[PDB]
């Protein structure tokens, strides 16, 4: 539903980029070494 | 108290803030290398 | 025995380079002790030794550029007190956590540290000096001209200061040992600049502006000057960025 | 749609006191900006830009340059103002 | 035991360049296909020394970067959109700051290795970009933060005022940190004097153009935009002029 989902977008945009980040930076972790 | 509360603390107690400060800055930098 | 890049390697290097130059060679002979374990050691120890040099210096030339910017010894004076007591506890902190073995210290996180601590610590008593002192020339009395300075500019202060702490704290996921070390001891060195600006700055502001005319403004006049280019800003501001894209480009290139 | 000349000096002085910092008794209808009230070329503009901003008053940069006095913002104004 | 023999192994010249890093992998090759087809084929092969050391150091260097960046634009990204409620806002001050970190380090690459003939050390990118991102994040917090909070008169009156108000600071700040950190010119490590002297010039280009005139610029063209999520007026209602004195 809209009406609440665009109250707290802002915590919404935070979670994606830190899961984006995250994600990213958990997968360039493994390029060292091998 | 039409002021907001942590600057109003922070200025009722300004000189114990110092002088906290300047203790702990003693302690830590003489009690360790 | 040592590692390159640990305190064993250099135990070590100086330790041959006794047994070497302790006996005399025979005439007509030199004998010396090279190698990518000799020349850290020597940079390791001539870098202290050049680092000595540059905290004068850098406190030579903090003294001047405070001067300009506050055309008083009294107001210089007050910032760099807030300034060295920050970068004092913050020192102090880290090498009580590194000392106790709580975290884990190195030689380099420490001179990084100083300087991410003396650039925090500068701005953040700049911002608040700056506030002040332009709510001051607005007319606000001492009181009004403290409130609107926290008012204004401690959230900033905090949430710059926490971001520094999570950006400088991601570099414990890093995989070489030089980023890797930086982590922890700098995000805890934030903290502390971060709680000294915000107890320890405003505590010596409220103090001091109740004497005379100790934190009294000078340099209104800039303020006019800075005004006029954010009018030059507003009224051409797709040439004005133009211009700054194009002086961009230069480096970027 | 008549605001009197006295109601636009008002309101611009406060503008120019704010921008400068010479006092509304000195902003007179006959003084100049550059002689008497001294103010730059690049003055003039944030007084334009904070007089749009607060009364919807647009004046372009060819015709900020003809403004000589404070009469000649005020006539301005004012014919601006009659249509 | 006589189970593994060793061979030590000379450079031609500067074994420590980008020629003699990009050897180790050679050096590892040629040796994988002088035992190919023989009764050492499938032994285990160990190269060890300087060049080898750098040339990983070399492939970590830049992965620890892209971490140490990503993790860093993230987190100004956050706080931007958590003190400006603004989509559009915090985006352009992480593409400034991009834009502004690379311009400073071509900047710095510029006078160290083509006037002056010294390249880069290959520490003084991580310890410039460090530096350079939180002292970017200070500036910019605290621009953006008087911009919020005055474009409650005109996004361009407000825009005035903080310039006035927080221009004159930021840019003090920069220019007394941008002059105590040239100061590391004097010493006698070459590495020293180019990390000093690339955040040196890389705040004063920063706080001279992109945080003095870009991103006021930016905020200016993209009036109610700037703020997008948030609406907000180009200017005010306009008030009547007002009764005399
Ligand atoms: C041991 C050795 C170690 C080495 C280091 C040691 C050395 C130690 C000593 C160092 C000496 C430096 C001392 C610095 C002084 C500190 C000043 C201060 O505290 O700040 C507040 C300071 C207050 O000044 P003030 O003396 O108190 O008086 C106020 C005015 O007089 C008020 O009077 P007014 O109202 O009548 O009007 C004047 C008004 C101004 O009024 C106006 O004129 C309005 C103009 C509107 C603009 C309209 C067109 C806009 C064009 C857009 C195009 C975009 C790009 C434009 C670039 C700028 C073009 C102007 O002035 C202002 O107040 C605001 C000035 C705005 C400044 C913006 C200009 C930025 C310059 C950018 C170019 C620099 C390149 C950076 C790249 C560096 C690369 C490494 O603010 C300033 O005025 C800025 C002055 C200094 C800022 C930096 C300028 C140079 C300083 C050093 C930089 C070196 C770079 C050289 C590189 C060479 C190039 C190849
Ligand atoms: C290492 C990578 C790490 C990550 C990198 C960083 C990641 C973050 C990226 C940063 C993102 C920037 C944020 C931009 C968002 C702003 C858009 C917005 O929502 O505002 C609405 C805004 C609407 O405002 P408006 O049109 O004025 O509304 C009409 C008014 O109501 C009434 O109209 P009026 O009567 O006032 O008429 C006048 C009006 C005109 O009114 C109109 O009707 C114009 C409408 C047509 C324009 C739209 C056409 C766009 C078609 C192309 C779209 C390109 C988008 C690119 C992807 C997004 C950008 C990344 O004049 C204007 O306002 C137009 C000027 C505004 C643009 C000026 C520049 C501001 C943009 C910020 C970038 C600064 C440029 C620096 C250059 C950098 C050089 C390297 O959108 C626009 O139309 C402005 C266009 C913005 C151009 C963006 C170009 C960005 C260039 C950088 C790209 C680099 C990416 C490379 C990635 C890596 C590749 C290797
Ligand atoms: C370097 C790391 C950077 C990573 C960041 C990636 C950036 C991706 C940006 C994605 C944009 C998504 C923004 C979501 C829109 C939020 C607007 C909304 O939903 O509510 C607004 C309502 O306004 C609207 O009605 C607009 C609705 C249209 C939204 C459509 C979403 C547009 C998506 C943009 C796509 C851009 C993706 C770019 C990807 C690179 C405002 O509500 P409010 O006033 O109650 O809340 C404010 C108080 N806190
Ligand atoms: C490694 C550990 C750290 C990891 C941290 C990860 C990243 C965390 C990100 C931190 C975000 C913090 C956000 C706080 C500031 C956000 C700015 C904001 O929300 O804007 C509002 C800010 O609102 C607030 O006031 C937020 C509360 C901040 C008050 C600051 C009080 C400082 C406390 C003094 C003691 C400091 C001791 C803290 C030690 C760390 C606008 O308020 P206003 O303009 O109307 O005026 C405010 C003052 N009247
Ligand atoms: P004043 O006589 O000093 O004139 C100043 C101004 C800046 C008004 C100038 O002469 C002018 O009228 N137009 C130039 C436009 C301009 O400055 N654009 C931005 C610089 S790229």
């Amino acid at each position: 539903m809209i009406g609440t989902l665009k109250r707290a977008w802002i915590p919404l945009l935070i979670l994606v980029v830190v899961a984006i980040a995250g994600f990213t930076v958990q997968r360039i972790r493994t390029f060292f070494g091998s | 108290a039409a002021r907001p509360f942590i600057p109003r603390m922070i200025r009722t107690f300004a000189v114990p803030i110092i002088l906290g400060w300047l203790v702990t800055i003693a302690v830590l930098n003489v009690t360790v290398p | 025995a040592g590692n390159q890049g640990e305190s064993l390697a250099n135990e070590s290097v100086e330790a041959v380079k006794t047994i070497v130059e302790r006996l005399a060679p025979p005439p007509g002979v030199k004998v010396y002790v090279t190698g990518s374990a000799a020349l850290v050691a020597d940079q390791q120890q001539a870098g202290d030794r050049s680092l000595q040099v540059i905290e004068a210096v850098t406190f030579t030339v903090i003294i001047v550029m405070l001067l300009l910017v506050y055309r008083s010894i009294i107001t210089s004076a007050i910032m760099l007190t807030m300034v060295v007591l920050g970068l004092l506890a913050t020192r102090g902190g880290v090498a009580f956590l590194g000392f106790h073995r709580i975290i884990g210290l190195s030689t380099f996180a420490t001179n990084l540290l100083v300087v991410l601590a003396i650039a925090a610590a500068t701005d953040y008593a700049i911002f608040l000096i700056g506030r002040y002192q332009e709510a001051r020339g607005l007319g606000q009395d001492r009181e009004s001209a403290y409130y609107t300075m926290f008012g204004g500019t401690a959230h900033v202060v905090l949430g710059s200061g926490l971001t520094i702490a999570g950006a400088t704290f991601c570099l414990s996921f890093t995989r070489l040992p030089y980023f890797q070390t930086l982590g922890v001891p700098l995000a805890i060195g934030m903290v502390i600049v971060v709680a000294a600006a915000l107890t320890l700055g405003p505590a010596i502001i409220a103090v001091t502006s109740r004497f005379g005319k100790l934190l009294e403004p000078k340099r209104m006049a800039r303020v006019r000057g800075w005004r006029k280019v954010g009018a030059a800003i507003v009224r051409w501001p797709g040439p004005i960025l133009v211009g700054a894209v194009a002086l961009a480009l230069v480096g970027l290139l | 749609m008549a605001a009197t000349q006295e109601e636009i000096i008002a309101g611009l002085a406060e503008i120019i006191e704010e921008v400068t910092g010479i006092e509304p008794s000195e902003v007179t209808p006959e003084k100049s900006f550059v002689d008497d009230l001294d103010i730059d070329s690049l003055s003039m503009v944030e007084i334009a830009v904070q007089t749009e901003d607060k009364y919807g008053v647009k004046i372009p940069d060819e015709d900020l340059a003809g403004l000589r006095t404070v009469g000649d913002v005020v006539a301005y104004i004012q014919k601006l103002e009659e249509e | 035991d006589g189970h593994a023999v060793r061979f030590i192994i000379s450079h031609e010249g500067d074994p420590m360049s980008q020629a003699g890093i990009a050897r180790i992998a050679k050096i590892k090759t040629a040796a994988k296909e002088a035992i190919k087809g023989t009764p050492l084929e499938g032994s285990a092969i160990y190269l060890g020394g300087t060049a080898a050391m750098f040339k990983d150091l070399s492939d970590g260097n830049t992965y620890d970067l892209m971490i140490a960046g990503i993790s860093a634009l993230c987190l100004i990204f956050i706080i931007m959109l958590i003190t400006t409620r603004s989509v559009v806002a915090a985006a352009v001050i992480v593409g400034t700051v991009v834009l502004s970190l690379g311009a400073s380090f071509g900047l710095s690459v510029l006078i160290w290795q083509h006037i002056l003939g010294i390249e880069l050390h290959w520490l003084v990118l991580a310890m410039a970009v460090i530096i350079l991102l939180a002292v970017g994040a200070d500036y910019n917090l605290l621009l953006v933060a008087r911009l919020k909070e005055e474009i409650h008169a005109g996004i361009n009156t407000g825009i005035i005022r903080a310039m006035g108000g927080s221009g004159s600071v930021v840019t003090a700040a920069g220019l007394v940190f941008a002059f105590t950190m040239m100061s590391f010119a004097v010493s006698e490590l070459t590495v020293m004097a180019q990390v000093g002297t690339t955040i040196g010039m890389g705040l004063l280009f920063d706080t001279l153009i992109v945080r003095s005139f870009m991103t006021p610029s930016i905020a200016a063209l993209l009036g109610k935009w700037f703020w997008w999520p948030q609406v907000v007026r180009q200017r005010p209602i306009p008030q009547p002029w007002p009764s005399p004195a």
